[PDB]
């Protein structure tokens, strides 16, 4: 079954999870309305495009790793 | 083709495969390496179709990506190779291949920029394009997301495993493979982008030329686990929907199979490369 979805403002950016060149979404996430990929493994962890190759717990977990890294910066949509 | 390791290589050495991929950026080509990988990582999925990354065609795949760079590289410079970067001995952020003569170091704590090395962003030679991060500067925060690099004893607890790759052939997989890309154990390869941080972190992990010196790596502990284990071969061997199977073609090149790369000293051989 599909997480939950979420909404939120994590350090000054708003992030939104859902159920929903790149794989079927099973699951959507956006940072300021800008959609970033993010995919979930075989063991339940999740990674977004920007964390690839470190895997977290939830979406939200890969949505917040996300906005850490962009240090501030937009998103570009994929 | 000798593929060396980058601590070992000379100073005109350095600077001619420096000038080879700073072409291969000036005249477009470099970008379209990136655009690829990033294809691949957003596509290859646990549950799908699934062939550079969290499958058995990870080897093979990153082989063959490879090959194309270096191809591309010599025709720029037919002197170059790619190196590798052995991440288990040169470990700090002090070795010789984050000097400015070679990559540049770590970013500063503001905003991740490398401020040295040829492909700094003031340097004016290497804007980044393709990206999902909307910056447009290299950056790096070496050790900043994880303590430290794999040791020698890690990458030979992954060397011993006997079986190339194991069901379900995913991210979840037990066997050589997969503790080598790095999703299971003590992990390996996925760790090491990690670690170097910035764009390394991401789909977008070409645009750091470290990139194609830790793949040069992990692809030699492939050949070194081939040495290994001269009686255990690539898996799976046909039927298995989704994964690449030995015989079976890969995107996106679709002429060359696993099969055809398993031995890679059809294409280079290694400065050092111990026998069984
Ligand atoms: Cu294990
Ligand atoms: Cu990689
Ligand atoms: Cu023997």
């Amino acid at each position: 079954a599909a997480p939950e979805s979420f909404d939120e403002v994590y350090k000054g950016r708003r992030i939104q999870g859902r159920p929903a060149h790149e794989h079927g979404g099973g699951y959507e996430v956006f940072v300021d309305g800008v959609q970033l990929h993010v995919m979930r493994n075989a063991d339940g962890s999740w990674i977004s495009v920007v964390s690839h190759y470190d895997p977290v717990p939830t979406p939200r977990a890969a949505a917040r790793a996300a906005v850490d890294e962009l240090q501030g910066a937009p998103l570009l949509p994929f | 083709t000798v593929r060396k390791n980058q601590a070992t290589l000379t100073a005109d050495e350095k600077r001619r495969f420096v000038a080879a991929v700073l072409e291969l950026k000036r005249s477009g080509r470099y970008d379209e390496f990136v655009r690829t990988h990033n294809e691949f990582i957003m596509s290859d999925t646990d549950s799908g179709e699934r062939t550079g990354h969290r499958s058995p065609s990870f080897l093979p795949w990153h082989r063959r990506f490879l090959l194309d760079f270096e191809q591309a590289l010599q025709s720029v410079d037919s002197s170059v190779t790619l190196p590798y970067w052995d991440w288990s001995a040169d470990r700090t952020v002090r070795a010789s291949l984050w000097a400015p003569d070679f990559l540049g170091g770590t970013g500063r704590s503001t905003d991740g920029r490398v401020m040295d090395g040829p492909f700094a962003a003031s340097t004016g030679n290497w804007p980044i394009n393709v990206r999902v991060d909307s910056r447009t500067y290299l950056r790096r925060s070496l050790g900043g997301s994880v303590a430290e690099l794999p040791t020698r004893a890690e990458v030979e607890s992954v060397l011993a495993i006997s079986a190339y790759d194991l069901p379900p052939y995913n991210s979840a997989s037990e066997g050589f493979r997969n503790h080598l890309e790095g999703w299971r154990g003590v992990n390996l390869h996925n760790r090491v982008h990690v670690w170097v941080g910035g764009q390394m972190a991401t789909g977008v992990s070409p645009n750091d030329p470290v990139f194609w010196l830790h793949h040069a790596y992990v692809d030699k502990l492939w050949a070194e686990w081939q040495r290994r284990h001269p009686d255990s071969a690539y898996v799976p061997t046909g039927g298995t929907p989704d994964v690449v199977d030995l015989n079976e073609t890969m995107k996106p090149w679709n002429t060359v199979r696993p099969a055809d790369l398993l031995d890679h000293t059809a294409y280079y051989t290694f400065d050092a490369l111990e026998h069984h």
